[PDB]
């Protein structure tokens, strides 16, 4: 597996919102180690049986948590993720949607320079089944397995999941980077990751139009993958230059296309399906 | 959003970079009386639509007379303008600008956008001005010349100075080109924006650089610290069925098929419709459930795509979420059967309790069919067409 | 260079910086007239030189009438007020400052400045206000807390919560406290600050954050592109001497001695009062010739050294620079000469034509020795007094 | 030898500029590898016998320069010097005296982030006598020799530099680290390559008033500094919260005085003098 395992202490930025409550419990009762969240002007209370803190520096000093998942509006964002950079936590995963791009492209500098690792935004979470759940993704769908997936979508990941569940397969970790331009981790990044990790033993990559993320794990993929990985790239049939929802679905300058993607990914020799519903299938071919 | 090209000038001009003087006009009246206001002609009249390409159109003219203003105006006001970047409805045209004319020495080209693979803001120079800088960059790459914006020091002038010598320009243009690439810079971090193209930037007989067109695009999710741009926006301009999807939470998009498509979540939406195009169907549209598959929400998605003639069918593809499918599957029966769906509805629904929403679909008495897997729901849909 | 608390104030007030209600007065009569234009007394009035400690020295007071104000106003403008801070003679008092009276709950320290070990903006936090910060670092340091402003992002809010959380604020106080931080470092930033100092920075009976005093240094090599800063100078406040040897790029600073020190470098100049202290000297001043020594230049420097009565002899010492040891031996006569300098004039030559420069000097028949080495020269100024 | 010899290419920013003439004419005689210079609106002639360019990246396309001199006025140096960062420019010397504080702030983090050197601002230079000089110091009081010398000053510099080499000891080479509150190098970094430079025997450090760069040398030199080390600071007789001539040069909070710095010298093992004429003497002794 890889970022988190059953011993990630983690703490909740936006901890008593509604959305950082709702999900926190779900996380709680999966048998995530929840060890407390943050909310300015809210400490010294206790939440979900939880003790909450005015600040990320404070929930550190307290419970050495080394992770962070942020559910705090766009809006305050930089600031909460900074301050994360700042408290000294290793591992940020943020959910929030509708951050500015120009916000990220700051962050991303940091997170860098600093050497701390952001999964999102924008993202459904990470999620090591049997171990660790963090994110709003529905646990009862995965299995412990051999697959590690990687994902820019949401929702669309869980199909591969049910499939990789259903084949018995069953999955290491589960990745999604996010749908936004900037993202904290690409491609490449977790990808490294998968090949190190002895329990995965394939990897399926999920992608959409937009950028060029996809063509550059190709060449990487070709260059420094062993492992096997099945492709899916979603946006055949979408409009160039239109939002498909997700920030970073559109397709610029005429750039980015999903063919584009799919002819790239096999030039690499990466094993690639056109149809979602054979994810499960082309993983057992190998 | 996108903004028109009058209101790229008005923002430009605040930030102290040349532009004509102009006047946007929403009667023939206006249009004729800016004549005067701007001086001797013979004076430009462009009508205003966020797609570009208006020129080629005929959308843009240099006309000689007040008479002949009007004579603009009152044939652009009111209908749609169509041009290469438009649908074959256009845009309305609610606004002619009427401008001085200018003396072209030379045509440059200097745009802006955020390049995703470098992750940093990027400013592109060119010669070829007054060309879609596309063909320019697969032609001619050589022609084009970038520069990345320092996320740590901000903009600088010799990065501005570093394009003008690329470009070839010298004396005072230097000077007056590094004033302009600084303040575009400063715009774009400002105002968060997303797109900038002054194309052409052209280079007066009289020795000056002015901007004769400008393109804007701001980055949408930082209007909520926008103020301005945020009332800048045309909604006359778009499809209005996209802004009424938003409003419900719910992303839409047109396209040219008979199959409509209600996914929840972008990307497992445009799967589902390169699956129904994989199965030999057409879909009609792009329509991503943003919030919870409610009665209310799901009827108001069927509601809009449903408002294209074209739709003979619908596909719903539904995985988990926050409800369970049996929850979910009497939503979609209360929604059908309120809306009165008058064309066959296949579904498909995964996740918590997908077989017994299923068997409350199959038993709705309604023409909802409930497919058996993603593949045989697709085949099922086309079937229906 | 530094600013006038009254000065300060009006800043932090543009800014939306909670400061008392007040006014800056030249004439007793706009002082009385200040208290009806401030409400209700009692009020405040205080001498505004740019030194601190004004207090102990009896230059601030709390009056409860028109009449006393008056007198207050009248004892002091045209005076000079003398603090711990200030020389014998203390600083003119061409101002006073007359505010509302505040009614304090709690006083706070929160200042910044450029902590040259970590090279970066720091700013300090601490709930011993009213007390001379240095103490309480040497004392209590962990009461005196710190955040430094990322040059890649700028000042955050969760930097300004963090300090009012470690001062204990909670409520409104901890939003008021944040608001202040961003205030404050985004004036630091933008007008090329050097220090800031709110002491105290108080919070009222009513429960609200006020800057009750406030003290800015500007960075000067900044003032190029700081046209209000620039403005706000205040000449009356420094040694005289030291402007007008700045003129004529000279850079100076009076001691208490008998020996004056013309030297050519900063480094070399603080080099040679300590050599001539080393050897029983007692350095009258610290004197760097910045611009060439022609003798023009070292004409000034004789006339601004002498200008002080202790001086007894005065130690020339030139390293090199642009100009050749005769040339300038040259110009020193000229300048002696021209000035008719009353006392011993001890000359160290070096560099280039040393030894023709020295004898030019040794014939000069003024009184004007010429030493053979630095200690040498140390030796016969510090006899000649 | 550290940073510079007879090899290193040399370009001149302000190159057309008084100074830049003046001391680019003294470089080019003392034998210094200049090989053109930059002055944005002037490129395309040519001075001094050299070629001039229009900006730092066509000069180095050019003469494969690896090294800069900066003569530009203040109010443009932050822009000329992160031009050069930009250009591959790898050893910058800023002669400039009057550059905003909050400007080298800058500057300094995008130094040590892109690995490039700047000695300065507001120093005399850098010279390695009998192969390379860049500067505005004399080279006629220099002799290739064994002891090398690190400097917050100019002038006073030139005593240490005379004395060396009136004992005959020479210099390898002299680094005037300049008198600003936030130098491009400090003492340290120009303290550790003396160690490994194989030339230097000894090391004289000329100090000042001011900060505390002085103090923290102490504590390195105890701990990684094996050659012996003479060092020498001025400002005993300077008055608190004064600024005596350079930007650097004043006593803030009552901290950094002479005293403070000559004590903490000491207690790290290092043969203080006190007075600026017996440097030449203190080595000796060693
Ligand atoms: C992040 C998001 C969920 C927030 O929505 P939400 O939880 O309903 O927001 P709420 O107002 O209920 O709660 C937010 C909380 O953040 C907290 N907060 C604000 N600024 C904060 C900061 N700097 N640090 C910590 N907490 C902060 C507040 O405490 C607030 O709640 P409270 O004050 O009532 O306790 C929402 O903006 C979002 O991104 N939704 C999209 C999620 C999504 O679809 N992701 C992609 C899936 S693939
Ligand atoms: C840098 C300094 C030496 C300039 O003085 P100067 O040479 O007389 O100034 P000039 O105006 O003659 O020349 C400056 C040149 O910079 C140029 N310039 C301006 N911006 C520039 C840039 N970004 N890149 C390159 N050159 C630039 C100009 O072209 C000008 O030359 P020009 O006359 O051909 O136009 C002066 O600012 C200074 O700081 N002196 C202090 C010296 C000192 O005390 N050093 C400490 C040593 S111990």
């Amino acid at each position: 597996s890889i970022l988190i395992d059953k011993n990630t202490k983690v703490i909740c930025q936006g901890f008593t919102g509604s959305q950082g409550t709702f999900h926190s419990e779900q996380a709680i009762a999966y048998g995530t180690k929840m060890v407390g969240g943050v909310t300015p002007g809210k400490g010294g209370t206790t939440h979900l049986g939880l003790p909450v803190f005015n600040t990320v520096r404070e929930a550190v000093a307290a419970t050495g948590a080394t992770a962070s998942v942020i559910y705090v509006p766009a809006p305050f964002c930089k600031d909460s993720i900074l301050e994360a950079i700042d408290a000294g936590i290793k591992l940020i995963i943020t959910i929030t949607e509708g951050i500015p791009t120009l916000d990220m492209l700051t962050v991303k500098v940091k997170l860098d320079e600093a050497g701390v690792r952001m999964i999102g935004p924008n993202t459904p979470g990470v999620i090591t089944p049997g171990e660790c759940k963090i994110g709003i993704q529905p646990g009862h769908i995965h299995k412990p397995g051999k697959v590690g997936i990687v994902s820019r979508s949401g929702t669309l990941t869980y199909e591969a999941v049910k499939q990789t569940t259903d084949y018995g397969f069953g999955q290491s970790t589960c990745v999604g980077i996010g749908g936004d331009p900037i993202p904290g981790s690409n491609f490449i990044d977790i990808l490294e990751m998968f090949e190190k990790d002895p329990q995965t033993e394939a990897i399926v990559m999920i992608g959409e139009i937009g950028g060029s993320a996809e063509e550059e794990a190709a060449a990487y993929i070709k260059e420094h993958v062993t492992k096997p990985v099945v492709g899916y790239i979603a946006g055949v049939t979408a409009p160039k230059g239109k939002r498909m929802g997700h920030a970073g679905a559109i397709i610029a300058g005429g750039k980015g296309t999903a063919d584009e993607k799919f002819a790239a990914l096999e030039a690499a020799g990466v094993k690639t399906v056109r149809s979602l519903a054979d994810i499960g299938e082309a993983l057992k071919t190998v | 959003m996108n903004l028109h090209e009058y209101q790229a000038k008005q923002l430009f001009a605040r930030y102290g970079l040349p532009a004509p003087v102009g006047y946007a006009c929403t009667t023939p009246r206006e249009a004729e009386e800016a004549a005067s206001k701007i001086g001797a002609g013979p004076w430009v009249v462009k009508c205003q639509v966020h797609a570009g390409g208006r020129g080629k159109a005929g959308g843009v003219k240099v006309v000689n007379s007040k008479e002949d203003i009007r004579a603009f105006a009152e044939n652009w006001l009111g209908k749609r303008l169509v041009t290469y970047q438009t649908d074959a409805n256009g845009q309305p045209v609610n606004q002619i600008l009427v401008e001085a004319a200018t003396d072209i020495a030379k045509e440059l080209y200097l745009g802006a956008v955020v390049d995703r693979s470098s992750r940093r803001v990027v400013f592109m120079a060119s010669t070829e001005g007054g060309v879609e800088i596309e063909k320019v960059a697969e032609e001619t790459p050589h022609l084009i010349h970038k520069v990345a914006l320092d996320p740590l020091t901000g903009p600088m002038p010799y990065q501005g100075r570093e394009l003008a010598f690329k470009l070839g320009l010298e004396g005072k243009l230097v000077q007056q080109f590094t004033k302009i690439f600084m303040g575009l810079a400063t715009i774009f971090l400002e105002r968060d924006l997303a797109l900038i193209e002054i194309n052409p930037l052209v280079i007066t007989k009289q020795g000056d650089l002015i901007c004769l067109d400008g393109k804007l695009g701001a980055d949408g999710n930082a209007l909520f610290r926008q103020p301005d741009l945020r009332e800048m926006r045309d909604q006359s301009q778009e499809d209005p069925r996209e802004a009424q999807a938003a409003q419900w939470e719910l992303n839409y998009v047109a396209l040219d098929g008979n199959i409509g498509c209600m996914v929840n979540g972008a990307g497992l939406a445009m799967g589902t419709m390169d699956i129904v195009k994989l199965h030999g169907g057409e879909p009609a549209n792009f329509l991503d459930v943003g919030g919870g598959a409610t009665k209310e929400r799901v009827t108001e998605a069927f509601k809009i795509i449903l408002s294209d003639d074209k739709v003979k069918a619908v596909l719903v593809n539904i995985f988990g979420g926050i409800v369970r499918c049996d929850l979910i599957a009497d939503g979609i029966i209360g929604a059908v059967a309120e809306v009165g769906v008058n064309v066959p509805v296949v579904v498909r629904l995964e996740g918590n309790n997908a077989e017994l929403g299923a068997k409350k679909l199959a038993d709705s008495g309604l023409n909802i069919i409930a497919a058996k897997g993603l593949t045989d729901a697709a085949q099922q849909v086309v079937a229906a067409v």
